[PDB]
DNA sequence: ATCAATATCCACCTGCAGATACTACCAAAAGTGTATTTGGAAACTGCTCCATCAAAAGGCATGTTCAGCTGGATTCCAGCTGAACATGCCTTTTGATGGAGCAGTTTCCAAATACACTTTTGGTAGTATCTGCAGGTGGATATTGAT
DNA sequence: ATCAATATCCACCTGCAGATACTACCAAAAGTGTATTTGGAAACTGCTCCATCAAAAGGCATGTTCAGCTGGAATCCAGCTGAACATGCCTTTTGATGGAGCAGTTTCCAAATACACTTTTGGTAGTATCTGCAGGTGGATATTGAT
């Protein structure tokens, strides 16, 4: 039988609920969604290998990952997004 | 210091803005689906024959076209009015793709 | 250059009625000033501040500035450790007092707030959704 | 009795997919154990602003749905976004109403 | 065969593209212009899509071939999968 | 006394600094506004000389190509003078603003 | 503390800029435009050019960290190491 | 300095002394062609590691080196480039 | 190419010069490299008919 | 049509910085053989999605007319840019010193990988089902154009 | 300013296509626990290149003047585009049919990997050497601009 297609449509679901918790959304624009996820993703992950690459390491950590966020994201985008990335790891190396 | 601490005829442009404005709030496609893929059939099967298109291929084909082409429009409108005009002609489309760099 | 003065203090970074400044574009509360002005009696004509007026004292000529250090660092032959020192307060707009971060970083459960005031993992945090609670379901 | 990473974060994306991403896609030979975390951080953060954005356009626009429209005017009305997606297209979200002063009649 | 076609991208179709792109007034000579630029970037895309279709070893098309083959000029699609 | 017509000596000098590959901004001005623009993002930062070409380099390249779209604009208006409005509209079409 | 320092781009410098781009004939006010553009240019590289230094965690800028920075905008340079 | 800074300078030498027998080549010039050749080879390489990634595959082979040559070249430049390539592994395995 | 843009100068070596010259009168070579710097490469001569006398 | 005046190039010498070899030499990196796993190639097959036909009906494209308004040409005129001097200043160099910073070596130690289980979670069909929204209609409203 | 004629928007209503929803269910995969290996962090060191002065030399930038040519405004006029109407034609929708091509399944075997050893080789350094060229000097002359 045809295989499974895995995608972010119920964690994008979440994140809706939370913000507007009364809107839903069309299944285009969860399409939409889904591109924008996966290319951003790939844009971040490119340049951190790139970064990774230029110094001779051989790992991919929190570091490459925030320069990465710096390089690519314009303005206050990079202040809320790094701020956010912070927290979240500090949460979760506290535990 | 400071401190501050007798037939009804609409006169020729009025129906030009009117359509301007009916087009910039819709979002449909603005060719016939028939025809262009008629034409991409034909450009595909000069460089490779016996070819077949799932029909969402030819629909993102169709939107990436017409997204150039409103695109290049409204540059080619602000090289019209750049030299005190209000039509375009083909010098202005020339000078558009001439400065993104897509011939010259 | 018609400029206009920063929403914020210079010296406390916060907001408020500011005492402007006309060549910078520097605004400074009432109190956090040196001396502390009254708000009531203000003396009209041009307020500059302490840098502006270093400045026009020394005619934005540091030659002259060489010269008068040198003379100050001359007079003050007693406590000839502290005598630049003691020459560049004068050169400076007045500030608050907050700690320096080789003090703060000492404890790890000690974050500085919104407008530097003191946290110790005590406070719960502001509410983020309670702005979304402002709206509620 | 098991967590997940995500839970344990405190986040909605999820960080072991998005592991095993990086592993899988030819990124480095090895792969930290924060970068995972941090990176779901920032797609989560990103996601919400943008549908935030979208959701108001949408009911502004009296409506109770988000369709690719709204997502464009969210997109195209702010600067940042703008500059994050200047060079992307969206299907079928039409564009800004905008008529040059020139062309007005007067 | 499928040979003409070109004269499929009407007049009118082409006025409305120039109303959604905000002209007021259009020229005469500027609908053999556009369906010049038109026939040329569907060429350079359509190109590229074959070639990726080809070397997968397949005869159709697939939309993932013409985003791809979109993606690789700097214009990028969202909305059709990927 | 011998003088020239106004714009002999431009049709000139474009030829001469078409002929030439040598640099036509001067290297320490370039290099004191290059540190001063640093100074903002980090204090206490030092440059190699090949960085400081490199910048050189790459900035002339563009004012360069920006005055060729410029030029463009001002010829397709009917006139020879460039003017600031030029610069924006090539700037506006390129993508840049 | 270095200042102003962006007249030090003369205006013979901008018309020797303007004669290699094949102008002839230049304005008043495009000197203020040019150095506008150009500290922007420079602004938008130089930030590039010391994230990658102090990712590095380095304290001299490298001249490849300004090729980098250069062709993460289209912007490749040759001759200079890489 | 302990460490060595491989580059092509060598074999961009051979292939001028076969083309132009009696030109000499400045080392500015050298330079530049270091450049090019290093930036056409990565393009080229990750041309093919992204079509191999999209296919499923897992090796890097004379026909994904084929097909990025395909897509990053213009025209003539292409042909006689595929030319060119067929030749020299033709030539290699009968070998 | 390149070689042969230096030969046509009456020269013996290779400069950048000659390395931009011979890519930018290409048409190939110019689209494969159009996004592309060369350092002490120069420009290439051209004036626009308009700006010439008379 | 003539001619003085520049500015450019053609011809020749020369001192020198850069290109060209050679030995050393030396890591050090590539080629040779071999045992092993595994990923990609063949063959089969089901089924899904594409191409072809068909018809019919209405919405869109086409051709024509007429007139208004826009684009282009001509004149003029003022003011703004360029060309040529005459000072003066600030860039270039090149020589030397100080010294911070970066690259190489050794430990070691913390962290990422590999493997086996086991429960959870996210996805697909089937089927369901509400419900928001698109289509149709009328009524009011704002705007346009000629008096 | 008046008024009449159109196009757009708002309010109401209705059917239905799409979004929320389980449920099975279920299969894939993520989290947990050990043992291992290796890459990155820390201290030390040396030597390299970057900053900071100094001191002329002269080549470029700055300010002034003058005039001429170009950009901008005003007039006029033809011609070309728009707006509207009638006509037909061809796109769109609904529906069925054949059937080819794609995706999954099993087998299996040709090839890429991992290790260990030996041999070229190509890269840095002197180390030397030499010559192609940048700079300087004279003279021919091609072009400009005023007569
Ligand atoms: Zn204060
Ligand atoms: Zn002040």
């Amino acid at each position: 039988k045809r295989s499974r297609k895995e995608s972010y449509s119920v964690y994008v679901y979440k994140v809706l609920k939370q913000v507007h918790p009364d809107t839903g959304i069309s299944s285009k624009a969860m399409g939409i969604m889904n591109s924008f996820v996966n290319d951003i993703f790939e844009r971040i992950a490119g340049e951190a290998s790139r970064l990774a690459h230029y110094n001779k390491r051989s790992t991919i950590t929190s570091r490459e990952i925030q320069t990465a966020v710096r390089l690519l994201l314009p303005g206050e985008l990079a202040k809320h997004a790094v701020s956010e990335g912070t927290k979240a790891v500090t949460k979760y190396t506290s535990a | 210091a400071r401190t501050k601490q007798k037939p009804h005829r609409y006169r020729p442009g009025t129906v030009a803005l009117r359509e301007i404005r009916r087009y910039q709030k819709s979002t449909e496609l603005l060719i016939r689906k028939l025809p262009f893929q008629r034409l991409v059939r034909e450009i595909a099967q000069d460089f490779k024959t016996d070819l077949r298109f799932q029909s969402s291929a030819v629909m993102a084909l169709q939107e990436a076209c017409e997204a150039y082409l409103v695109g290049l429009f409204e540059d080619t409108n602000l090289c019209a009015i750049h030299a005190k005009r209000v039509t375009i002609m083909p010098k202005d489309i020339q000078l558009a793709r001439r400065i993104r760099g897509e011939r010259a | 250059i018609d400029f206009e003065n920063e929403d914020f203090c210079s010296a406390c970074n916060q907001s408020g009625s500011f005492l402007c400044c006309d060549t910078c574009p520097k605004s400074f509360h009432f109190l956090c000033l040196d001396p502390p002005i009254d708000p009531n009696n203000l003396p009209k004509g041009d307020w500059h501040c302490n840098e502006c007026k270093f400045k026009i004292f020394i005619n934005n000529s540091m030659a002259t500035l060489k010269k008068i250090e040198s003379n100050f660092i001359k007079q003050n032959n007693n406590v000839k450790i502290f005598a630049k020192l003691l020459f560049n307060i004068d050169s400076h707009n007045p500030k608050q007092f907050q700690l320096p971060n080789y003090i703060k970083e000492t404890f790890p459960a000690v974050k500085t707030g919104s407008r530097g005031q003191y946290s110790d993992e005590n406070d719960k945090i502001p509410l983020t959704d309670r702005q979304l609670f402002n709206t509620s379901y | 009795k098991a967590k997940t990473r995500s839970s344990r974060a405190g986040l909605q994306f999820p960080v072991g997919r998005v592991h095993r991403l990086l592993r899988k896609g030819n990124y480095s030979e090895r792969v930290g154990a924060g970068a995972p975390v941090y990176l779901a951080a920032v797609l989560e953060y990103l996601t919400a602003e943008i549908l935030e954005l979208a959701g108001n356009a949408a009911r502004d626009n009296k409506k109770t749905r988000i369709i690719p429209r709204h997502l464009q005017l969210a997109i195209r009305n702010d600067e940042e976004l703008n500059k994050l997606l200047g060079r992307v297209t969206i299907a079928q979200g039409g564009v800004l109403p905008n008529i040059q002063a020139v062309l007005l009649p007067k | 065969v499928l040979r003409d076609n070109i004269q499929g991208i009407t007049k009118p179709a082409i006025r409305r593209l120039a109303r959604r792109g905000g002209v007021k007034r259009i020229s005469g000579l500027i609908y053999e212009e556009t369906r010049g630029v038109l026939k040329v970037f569907l060429e350079n895309v359509i190109r590229d899509a074959v070639t990726y279709t080809e070397h997968a070893k397949r005869k159709t098309v697939t939309a993932m071939d013409v985003v791809y083959a979109l993606k690789r000029q700097g214009r990028t699609l969202y909305g059709f999968g990927g």
